Order: structure tokens, then sequence, then C-alpha cells
């Protein structure tokens, strides 16, 4: 028929298009792909054509939902999904790597057409192709909860900022262990140190909020970390061969016991 | 390596041979002969040899051709010389050396596109001309060297437009001039340079492609791109009798009102038919179009969207634009130091259309440059010993604001606006735009603008009553009409325009020919936009409206009104 | 080597052991595209899986890179380069010294310069003349068909304006690009590059391998929440974010609303409408004029500021300059290109010259920045936030004139700021007693005279939570607009 016709001349311009794309070690995008049969065959391209390709000859090709696309400088994201064509070839026992000769070409529009004079021996449905993945008395009852809550909250603040700051202290720990690995440095002054991890923490802080961390860290953990008077600073000192689990463990159970 | 095995190598030579005297067209005429024929009467020195047909015909030859270019071009260059010799024993009195032209490569890339893969391989490339060197001898022939820019249209903005360098051997000497779009196909080598392995300090090698054809990108290119189907829609609009109206409605649909400046845009957009009366003379087919406009009218959005639609488009600023940038410049090379020409924007706007914002704040000193390429659509620089003439033939669309930021009614255009009078006078249509305080007309413009604002949310993503086209349906529909259709004016009543015209002049002289050329270019673009062989008076009607709209919006307000009355025949 | 050959088994270990799936095998597998010839890898999970090979590897990266290639060549034969990311330190590039060469280390600048992709030739074939002896695997101190060739991108970048210390010319670096990272950095984006110093014949330059630009912790994220309910945020921010200026909230309440800014929208026709906000203060001298250009310098780390006069024409927008080296012309960069996405604080703004407010004009409405100078053609981004501080004609506001009279301003730029205001000054005692008594606390009482509803840095965060959405207009919004635009057009700077 004709439109088999047509459906048998755009197999051969896409098994063509995708020889020579693969034969040069290039990915089979479906844009290019689209592109050359048009460009080639002066007509419209599209996916239910290659469904109705997949549908009589499924063998011919694997269909695949890719990122990481290389597209040049087109401005496309990388959140993009490509469909991927990627041809399917006997593998030769020379153990070079299989290429799209014309015998196969040949080979393949044969077949082709075998299977679509076996169809009218019998529009063909397209395969689906992989798709990408009073008012004074509530006025006083308010009143009265103020002044519970107020109650509550005479309890001293600091005691919930250390608790705030005991959650902070682990992961900037870590970037601490990171520092003294960074530095070749047995000790490090305190300017310089709350410098760095301000400059590398994932939050914003002031270098004061960073001494007082570091101070927390000296009283809770002595053992691991050392502080010395020198003259007119602090300078600090910590042991790098300890285990940062163990280390991170005994910090989760303060943490817990201050709860 | 396999193809420089002898054996392979000579079969394939006479099996080119047998091609070359074996092919037999759809027609029956051995193309061939007849193209050897037509060379030996011209004495060219190339032959050009379709690549589709050779790839119908043998597979393998056009397999090899991309992957051994060099070694498989020279066995068809002398196939091509003995079959010659054979043929026109006496030809080799005229000519020693034949080469073998390869044109219509299936596979075509950019100039950004070029990778290492691409490395010497026959590709085919589109882009601009820029500078070009001279014909240079060898002691092996003749040299061309040319640097080539990718085509500003295609280039997408925000990035710089890249150059390369292209080498032309004897007969692609001299057959192409710089500012000219042309496509190469050609070998993608490089090159060995110490200088720039010691400036980058690692080996560099520089890639220049060595072109085997030329063709210059005439529109005759995208005419062959086109598909039927755009052919057939294109004839089903023609014949719609309010075909125009829905062309002029589908011109800015964000923006709302103001008939007359989208019509005569568009006007200008479809261009008329340039001609060269004698050879003595030459008319221009081109429409300049000059905006004045208060603050607050949207002449920026206009230029944009104009900008955007037109295949090829350059946008410059009032100031940002020299007289040296606008025009092609004289420089020396930074490598090899001769006088080489760089395009400027008007030079790269050819065929194209260029667009001036802000045109009041233009210096006289580079005003005084413009006219020359305004009126003749050519510029002839003389610089450096170096005399050249460059085709210039581009529609210019220029955005003014009055002096004062308000535009008097009461005074002359002339004065409201800080242009000399020839400068105005080059300019074929003038529209003023003004600011009046209308509740209706305010109600429709804030009703439109939220309704846009609403539709346009990228989480959501008229006056004659007809509806828009779709933007490639128009664009298709440019390109066809301005690649189709030339107009004939043998229907012209003289004794009307004559008349007229006298009228003109005498309400001229109370208050020129190329009024008159300018009517008869848009009479012609009229017809075009209706896709007629022949021009019919109606196209004459209405140019003669919108001409003498254009006219009386220029006058001051205490005779517009007596130019109204006059002039209310036409009008109506 | 052995240290080498070391590093080399335990980058093996680490591609065949990491994991409950093994994240790199996908990774190598893709290796095998041809359009894929680098691997990405995690330096945290090189260092949790082991610290001597991670240490190592920061140490000696130019002594094991060639062996962790020929790792990585053989974990995907069994079945090419590497590239490294997520370094936990920052440096500053003029902490570049000859101690750190060798080092692991990733650098933050802005690209200013960029040049085109050329094939850089490692391993060459070379072909004797004498005795036709062909030596392969030549390798390269700094036949083509038999040979390896990579791309290659140079990089010319620059310091960060924060880091720059005052007084001090920012220095360039030279940055080399191979494989696949070329062609991902573009001129004008602030980005950290991850590689080492190498020696060029000396000279300086940086070899690079990768490119940069609800996991948020729970007391802040829950900060957050708890201060997006205020009934009074709004108030209370406009008091925080000035806690020293007294009245005139007006002014805050506008400058918070540019620092929110709108949503740009871009039409089907491809125009592109501007989503933010220009405000323009004109006063008498002694008030607040400048004050708010320093508040909002110093909070907004993306703030740039200037004066009038000292700006020329080519300072704000870009200049075209001729490159020393290359023989040709390059665009040098402006304020405005420079504050894109950001805001850009002009002083003295009246007294510019006209010839440059017309180069402002452009980046005003259109957002961008072109350029058609000495047969150099291009168009910039723009998209900046202009405050400016002005004062009227004679530096007093005269009642005896018009108030068009009172401001010397040019129709169009008049039209295109948003919001403009015009502050007046008055004798007033309880004015004169409450501006002396702030003005004497803050003298004397610098840190107990300040009391924030929220912190600066609670502010920055939820400022940087809250731009990302993009609310819809209702319809009940889009009537009331209407029907308010209309009483308003229905009554100098015309609407
Ligand atoms: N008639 C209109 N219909 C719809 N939108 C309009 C109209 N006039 C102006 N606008 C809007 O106003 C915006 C700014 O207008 P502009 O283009 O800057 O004004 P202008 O008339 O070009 O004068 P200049 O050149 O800016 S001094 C445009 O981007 C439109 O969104
Ligand atoms: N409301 C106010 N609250 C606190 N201090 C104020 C207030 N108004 C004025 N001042 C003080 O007066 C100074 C003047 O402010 P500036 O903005 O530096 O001057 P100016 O009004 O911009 O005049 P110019 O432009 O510099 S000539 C401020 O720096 C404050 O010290
Ligand atoms: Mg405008
Ligand atoms: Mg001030």
């Amino acid at each position: 028929p004709y439109k088999y016709q047509v459906l048998a001349e755009m197999f051969r311009s896409m098994d063509t298009i995708v020889g020579m794309l693969h034969n040069r070690s290039e990915t089979p995008t479906f844009a290019k792909v689209q592109r050359g049969v048009q460009d080639m065959m002066r007509r419209r391209f599209e996916e239910c054509n290659v469904g109705q390709i997949k549908t009589v000859y499924p063998a011919s090709y694997r269909f695949r939902q890719e990122r990481s696309v290389p597209t040049f400088k087109d401005g496309t994201r990388r959140s993009d999904y490509q469909l991927t064509i990627e041809p399917l070839l006997e593998q030769e026992a020379d153990g070079a790597a299989p290429q799209l000769t014309a015998s196969r070409l040949l080979q393949r529009r044969q077949i082709f057409s075998q299977k679509l004079v076996e169809h009218v021996k019998e529009d063909i449905e397209p395969a689906a192709l992989p798709q990408p993945p009073s008012q004074d008395l509530l006025e006083r009852i308010r009143a009265k909860e103020a002044q519970k809550q107020l109650a509550q909250m005479t309890r001293c603040p600091e005691q919930e900022q250390r608790l705030q700051r005991l959650e902070r202290l682990p992961e900037l720990a870590r970037v601490l262990r990171s520092v003294f690995v960074s530095e070749r440095k047995p000790a490090l002054s305190m300017e310089v140190a709350c410098a760095r991890m301000v400059g590398s923490c994932c939050t914003i802080m002031s270098p004061g909020e960073m001494e007082k961390h570091l101070l927390l860290l000296s009283e809770l953990l002595p053992d691991w970390l050392s502080l010395h008077r020198i003259r007119t600073d602090t300078y600090v000192k910590l042991d790098k061969a300890a285990d940062l689990a163990h280390i991170t463990a005994r910090l989760a159970h303060q943490t817990r016991a201050e709860e | 390596e396999w193809v420089s095995m002898a054996g392979p190598r000579l079969e394939i030579h006479h099996r080119f041979k047998n091609f070359l005297r074996t092919h037999v067209d759809s027609h029956g005429h051995n193309v061939f002969k007849e193209r050897i024929s037509d060379m030996c009467k011209e004495n060219r020195e190339s032959l050009v040899v379709n690549y589709e047909d050779l790839a119908a015909r043998e597979h393998v030859l056009a397999y090899f051709l991309p992957e051994a270019p060099a070694e498989l071009l020279q066995i068809f260059d002398e196939a091509a010389l003995e079959v010659v010799l054979a043929m026109y024993p006496k030809y080799d009195r005229i000519t020693n050396h034949i080469h073998v032209r390869i044109s219509h490569l299936p596979l075509v890339e950019e100039l950004r596109s070029l990778r290492q893969l691409h490395l010497n391989q026959l590709i085919r490339t589109s882009g601009v001309v820029t500078s070009c060197t001279g014909v240079l001898p060898q002691l092996s022939q003749n040299y061309q060297r040319i640097r080539i820019q990718e085509s500003p249209g295609k280039v997408a903005a925000g990035r710089l437009p890249r150059s390369k360098d292209a080498i032309l051997l004897a007969d692609l000497v001299d057959s192409c001039k710089p500012g000219d779009e042309i496509e190469l196909t050609g070998i993608y080598h490089n090159n060995y340079d110490g200088s720039l392995n010691t400036a980058n300090g690692f080996p560099v090698f520089a890639t220049v492609i060595l072109a085997n054809h030329v063709a210059k990108k005439d529109n005759k290119v995208a005419v062959g791109e086109l598909t039927d189907e755009d052919v057939k829609m294109i004839t089903s609009l023609s014949k719609d009798q309010q075909i125009g109206e829905k062309i002029f409605a589908s011109i800015a649909p964000s923006i709302y009102g103001h008939e007359d400046i989208k019509r005569g845009l568009a006007l200008a957009l479809f261009g008329g038919e340039p001609k060269n009366p004698g050879g003595k003379h030459k008319v221009r087919g081109d429409i300049n179009v000059l905006l004045c406009g208060d603050p607050g009218t949207a002449k920026s959005q206009f230029l944009k969207y104009i900008e955007k639609v037109s295949s090829r488009a350059i946008f410059t600023t009032g100031q940002g634009a020299s007289a040296v940038g606008l025009t092609a410049y004289v420089q020396r090379h930074p490598v090899s130091r001769e006088w080489t020409l760089e395009a400027g924007a008007l030079v790269l706007a050819d065929r194209g259309v260029c667009l001036i914002d802000e045109f009041d704040k233009m210096n006289d000193q580079d005003r005084t440059s413009i006219h020359e390429a305004m009126e003749q659509q050519s510029i002839s620089i003389s610089k450096a010993g170096i005399v050249t003439s460059l085709q210039a033939r581009c529609t210019v669309i220029a955005a003014a604001n009055p002096i004062g930021g308000r535009y008097d009614p009461s005074l002359t255009f002339s004065e409201n606006v800080d242009l000399t009078e020839p400068i105005i006078s080059r300019f074929d249509i003038l529209c003023v735009v003004r600011d009046t305080v209308d509740p209706v007309q305010d109600e429709m413009l804030a009703r439109f603008v939220v309704g846009s604002h609403v539709r346009h949310h990228p989480s959501n993503k008229n006056t004659y009553g007809v509806e828009p086209l779709p933007q490639e349906v128009l664009k298709k529909y440019i390109i066809y009409a301005k690649e189709r259709v030339h107009p004939k004016l043998n229907q012209m009543d003289q004794d009307k325009v004559a008349k007229m015209y006298s009228d003109l002049r005498k309400e001229s002289m109370a208050t020129t020919v190329r009024h008159i050329e300018s009517m008869i270019r848009m009479a012609e673009a009229h017809a075009r936009i209706h896709l007629r062989d022949y021009v019919i008076e109606d196209d004459v009607n209405m140019a003669i409206r919108v001409m003498l709209e254009s006219f009386i919006d220029t006058q001051k307000f205490s005779v517009m009104r007596s130019m109204r009355k006059t002039f209310a025949r036409y009008l109506s | 080597d052995e240290v080498a050959e070391k590093c080399q088994k335990l980058f093996l270990d680490f591609l065949e052991e990491f994991q409950g799936e093994i994240k790199y095998l996908q990774l190598a597998e893709e290796l095998i595209r041809p359009e894929r010839n680098t691997l990405v890898v995690s330096f945290v999970d090189l260092e949790q899986f082991n610290q001597q090979l991670s240490t190592t590897i920061q140490e000696e990266f130019y002594r094991v890179y060639p062996y962790l290639c020929r790792a990585l060549k053989t974990f995907v034969k069994d079945r090419f380069y590497v590239a490294f990311q997520d370094l936990p330190t920052r440096h500053k590039i003029r902490e570049l010294t000859s101690s750190r060469i060798g080092l692991l280390t990733r650098i933050s600048g802005q690209v200013v310069r960029t040049h085109p992709v050329h094939p850089e030739l490692v391993s060459g074939t070379f072909l004797c003349l004498d005795c036709q002896t062909v030596i392969r695997d030549v390798e390269q101190q700094f036949d083509t068909n038999k040979s390896r060739f990579v791309d290659f991108q140079k990089v010319r970048i620059q310091e960060t304006q924060a880091e720059l210390p005052r007084g001090s010319i920012p220095r360039s670096l030279e940055v080399i690009l191979r494989a696949e990272a070329v062609e991902s950095a573009q001129a004008g984006d602030k980005c950290d590059f991850t590689g080492t110093l190498i020696v060029v014949p000396y000279r300086l330059v940086f070899l690079a391998c990768c490119v940069a630009p609800n996991q948020m912790t729970v007391k802040e994220w829950e900060k957050v929440f708890e201060m997006s309910q205020d009934k009074n945020l709004y108030h209370n921010l406009c008091t925080s974010l000035f806690p020293t200026i007294h009245g005139n909230d007006e002014v805050k309440r506008g400058v918070l609303l540019m620092l929110f800014g709108g949503v740009p929208k871009t039409t089907g026709e491809g125009t592109s409408l501007r989503g933010d906000i220009n405000v323009c203060i004109v006063g008498d001298p002694s008030t607040a004029k400048s004050q708010f250009l320093k508040h909002v310098e110093e909070f907004s780390p993306r703030a740039v500021y200037t004066s009038g006069k000292a700006s020329s024409a080519a300072g704000l927008t870009a200049a075209v300059v001729r490159d020393e080296e290359s023989h040709e012309f390059v665009i040098e960069a402006g304020a405005l290109m420079l504050a894109d996405n950001g805001v850009c604080c002009i002083d003295e703004f009246d007294k510019m010259d006209v010839r440059d407010q017309v180069a402002i004009h452009e980046a005003m409405e259109q957002q961008t920045i072109s350029i058609t100078k000495a047969g150099v053609k291009a168009t910039l981004n723009a998209r900046t936030s202009i405050l400016a501080a002005a004062n009227p004609i004679s530096g007093h506001y005269d009642r005896s004139k018009s108030l068009k009279q009172n401001i010397n301003l040019s129709a169009p730029i008049m039209s295109r700021f948003d919001l403009f205001f015009i502050l007046v000054d008055e004798c007033n005692e309880v004015t004169d007693y409450a501006i002396a008594r702030r003005i004497v606390d803050l003298h004397s009482r610098i840190e107990e005279s300040i009391d924030r509803v929220y912190s600066l840095d609670d502010i920055r965060r939820y400022l940087l939570f809250a731009r990302q959405f993009k609310p819809k207009i209702s319809k009940e919004s889009e009537d009331f607009i209407v029907e308010q635009y209309k009483h308003l057009r229905q009554r100098s700077w015309r609407i």
C-alpha cells in the first residue's frame, strides 16, 4: 500500500541516519533523526510513525529515555529528558564493534519489506514508546493563658539556646576536622579558624557565635579538642586520629541527655 | 588507508569514468556531456557534479568521499582531465588542470559545531563573508584568504559571532564578496602554527577550511526548502478577501490599537520591487520608516517584535552606533598586516532589515554618511588607498522622540524633530504618535494589558475583528511573497495621479518625485501582499490613502482641517 | 612511584566497593557513551570511605591523577577523565601562593573573558624523516591521524568584589578547561573551579575540572515558618531593617518592596516584561538620602554603590578596549552588568551629564544593553534594580516656583521610575526633639539602644526563600486593579 510504501521509505531513511550517527561515535537523539529525515524526504517526522515502526519490526532498535545529553550551546536545561535510539545488531565473532554496513542496511530494509508483505497477507497501530519518567470573657481567658505562658518562659532563655547550638555542633565539628586536615598544622588561632569555618559553613553566622560554639565543644568534649592560652590569644588543637562516628554518637547522647 | 591500495584506486578511477560517461537523467539526457560542452564554450577550469546523483548510483563513492577527500578528489580531477582530453583534445591548449566540484552535501554544520572529529573531513557550512584578501600567486596558483563569521540572524542573543578562515584556489578565487551570505563545502584541515603554541603554552592547531564548492546563499535555497503544504496553505490564504485585514491584525497582538503604525510597518516589510531603468539610474524598491513618538507608546516593543520576526535582522542603539561601526571600515590585519574591510551593521543588513533606536541622538557627522546608503543602497569606501563598492539594499526602521519630550501640534513636523530636511526627505513613511486622555480608550488599554498579563504568566504557560495568523505561517507567507511575486503596473491612470500631484504641489507651496516613487513602490508592495502578478487600482487607492494620511499628520493643526476638507474624496 | 600505584589500587577499591546500590556503576556504564568521557566523583564519599586516600589525593593530585585515569580506564574496561566535586574548603585568589602548588583546591571568581575551543595534542605519533620510524605515545611538555587530541578552553577570571580589599586592584587568573569542562562557563558569570595551580613558564595558571554557580535544618525552617505567620510581619520587618532611622517609613516600605521585587514575564512574541522596581529619592539636604543606600548596600550582598559625576558612560554599562596580547577588541564590563540580578545605587544623580543618563536609558527599561562600536556587535543582560538619590534645583525646594520647575530631569527618566519620593524639611519642635534624642542616644548608647525584632541573617534567609514563589493574579484583584487604575488615570509626572 501507499502508506506502507511511505513507512518503508522513512524506515530506510531512519536506518541510514542512525547508522551515520552511530558509526562516528555519536549518540542518536530523536531531534537529529527527525531533522535528517525531514531534510532527506521533505516530509513531517513524528513519534507516531516511530511507534508504527516499532510495531512492525521491534527488533530494529532499543528506545531509551536518557539525561545528560550534551546539546552544545542550545540553552537546554539538564532536567530535559531525551529519547535515544540504539541500533540492535548481532555481535560478530571477529571481536570488533558492530557497524551498520551497507549489507546490514539492505538486510534490514528487506526484512522490513517482508514484514510489511506479511502484514498485507493477513493503519498499523503504533507501539507504546518509552515515556520519560462575651468578648470580655474571651479576652480574660486569653490574658490568663498569656500569663501562664509567661510564667512558663520565666525559665532562663539560655537553657534552650545551648540546646539550639547542641543541634548545630556535630556538623560544624565535621567541617572543623576538614579544616585541620587542610591546613597541615597542629594548632590554629581562633581568628583564622573561625573565619575559615564561616567562609565554609552552610549557615551565615557571626564570629562570636563560632567562638561560643568552639567553647561549648571544648567544654563538652575536652579529650578530643584542647585549648591553650598563649600570651594574648587562645589556640586550638585537635586529635585527627579519633573516629568521627563514635564522637558523633557521643554528641547525640549528650544532646539527648540535655533534652 | 584501504583506498591507497593501487588496485582498488585504479578500479574506482575507471568506475568514476564510467559514471561520467554512462549516467542518464530522468529525461534521458547525459547531463555531464552538456555540462562539459558548456564549460568548454566558457573556457572554465572547474566541473560541478551533484553529490545526490553519485550517492544514488554509487553508494561506495558517496561513503568514501567524506572520509578520504584529498586523494579521491585528486583522482577524480585526473579522471575528468583525461575524459576532457579524450573528448576535446584541443582543450589542453587552454587549460592544463581541471578540478571537480562537489555540490549539495546532505550534512550541513555550523561554525559553532566544529570539533576535532570533523578534522580532515568534507563539511558543508553556512555563514556571511566579512573580509577578503587579494589574488596571490604561488610557486606550485591563485590564492584567496577570507574570513567568515556566523550569520547574525542564526546567532542567539548575548553571544559573540565566531570567525573562521577559508582558502580558495584558482577558479574559486574572487568568487565571493565581503558581506555576502554563502554556504561552503570544503575540507576541515588543521594547520601547524608555532605562534599559537608559544602564546597558549601548549600545542594548538589553527583549523582552516579549504573550500571545494562556494554557493552564495540567495533565497533560492530557502524556496527549495519550502514544503508543498506551506505553498498550498499560502495559496489558500491568498484567495481570502480579508487576507490583508488578518495580516495586519497578526502583527503585534500584545499591543492594542495603533492601526496606522502596524499598517505602515507591514507595508515596508513586504517591500517593493527594485528597478534599474536603463542601467543609467537605479530606482530603489525599499521603504524607510520613521516613527516619532511621545514616551509611553511602546515603540521599542514594535522594534523588538520586528527584530524577532525578520529572518535577517540587526538591532542597534543610538548611543552605541558610531559612523565607523555602522559602515565597513579599513583595518590592518594583526597577523598579515594588509588592508582589509570589516563590514558594518548596514552591510550585514543587506537584503535584511536595520533598526535604529533613538535616531534623534545621532551626531550630524554620523548622519552625513547615512544619506548615501539611503538614496543609492550602496556604499563607496575610499580609505587607505582602497576604493571599494558594497551593496546596501536594506529596509531601515528608525525611532525618534520629539525635542522636549512632548510633540507640539502647533508646530511643523520639521521643528519638533532635530533632524535635517534631507534626512526626512529620504524617509518614505512618517508616523507621529501622540498621547490623549480618553477614558474609554484608557479602559480598553487597561483591560487589554491586564488580560495579556494574565495570559502570559509562566505558571499559566481586535479592531478589524479578524483572527491573527500564526507566526510561522506569517513568516512563510512573507518569504514566499518576497521570493515569488513581481507585480506589473500596466493599468494605472496617469491623469488622476497627475492631478493629485498638482494639487499636492499647490498645497505644499501654500504651506516631489520621490514621493511619487514611494507611492509606486507602496502600491507594488500592496499588490505583493495579495500575491497578484498584476496591480489592481485598489492597491493604488489604498497607497494614496495612507500616504495622504501620513502627509497630513506632519502638518500644523491650523491647516490639517483644510487639508482633510480638500481631500475628503480620497480619505473616505 | 609506589604510592601512585597504591593510590590507583585504592581508587579501584573505592570504585568497586562504594555503596545499597553502587553509585558509580551507572556512571561508568554511561562513560562508554562517546559524548561522556569525564567521571564526576564526590570528595565527601572519598573521605568517608577512607581518609589516607583522601588526604593523598588532596595533597598529590597532580602526582596521582594519571594513575586515577588509568584506574578509571581499567574499571570501565572490566565491563576517560576524572572530575571531583564538593570540596569543603573555599579559598581566595589572593591566597594562591607557590606553597599550594599541586594541592587540590577550589577557587571562586568571576569570568570576564573567554576564548574559543582549541584542539590540544596530548599524545603524538611522530614520524622520523630520516629512517621512517613511527614514534607513538609521546607526551607533550606544554602524524595527526594517529595522535590524540583533547578539547581546550581558556578562561580569564577576576576577583570578586566582596573579597577585594579596599584600595587593591583585583588580580586576574588564567584557567584551563578540558574535555567536558569546555564551554560550560560563560562570560560575566561567577564560578567556583575545582583543580590545581600548575606552573607554566614563570607564570601562574589554574587547571580546572569542574564549575560551580527541604534540606535546611529543622530549627531554621521552624523559625522561618513561625515568622511567616506573623500578622505584624510587614511593620516588624520595616522597623528592624532600619533600626536607627527615624520616620520616613514610606521610603522603608518602598525599599523593602524593591528588595522583594516582582516576577518577570515573557510574552509569546518573545518580549520580556520587567519584573523589577526602580526607585528615586529626591529631597532637600540633611535628610536620610544617603543612609538608605548604605544600609541596602551592607545588607544585600548583591548590591553595588556608585557616585554620580565620577562615573562615565563607559564605566556604567560597558566599554570597548583593545586587548594587548590578542591585538583585537574586547568588552570590559560596566557597573550595571556586574550588578546583574542585584541592586545598583547611584548617589547625586543630578550631577550626572545627560550623555550618561541617555546611556542608562536602555538598561532602565529594556533591561539589556546593546553595543555596536568599532566592529564589535553584542547584547548583554542588565537585569538590575536602580535606586537613585538626588536633590532639587539649587539644593532647596523653592515653593515660589512650580513643582515641575523644581526638578531638572528629563521626561522619560521621570516616567521610568516606579516610585518617586520627594522629601521636604520643615521646622517642628517635636520632630526636632525626636531627631536630637535619637542621634544623641545613638552616639552615647551604641548597642543597647538597638531593638531588632528579627535578625538580619533571618531576614536574608526569609527573603531568599520568598523570592522563588510566583503568585497568580485573581479575578477579583484583576477588576479591582482595573477600576483603581481607571480612577487614578482619570485625574508633570504623567501616569
Ligand atoms: N499601547 C500600549 N499597549 C500595551 N502596552 C503598552 C502600550 N504602551 C505602552 N505599553 C507598555 O509599556 C511598556 C514600556 O513602554 P516603552 O516601550 O518603554 O515606551 P516608549 O513609547 O517606547 O517610549 P520610550 O522609548 O521608552 S521613552 C511596554 O513594554 C508595554 O508593556
Ligand atoms: N531620620 C533620621 N534619623 C537618624 N539620623 C538622621 C535622620 N535624618 C538625618 N539624620 C542624620 O543626618 C545625616 C544626613 O544624612 P545623609 O543621607 O548622609 O545626607 P544627605 O541628606 O544625603 O545629604 P547629601 O546628599 O549627602 S549632600 C545622616 O547621616 C544622619 O546622621
Ligand atoms: Mg521605547
Ligand atoms: Mg546624601
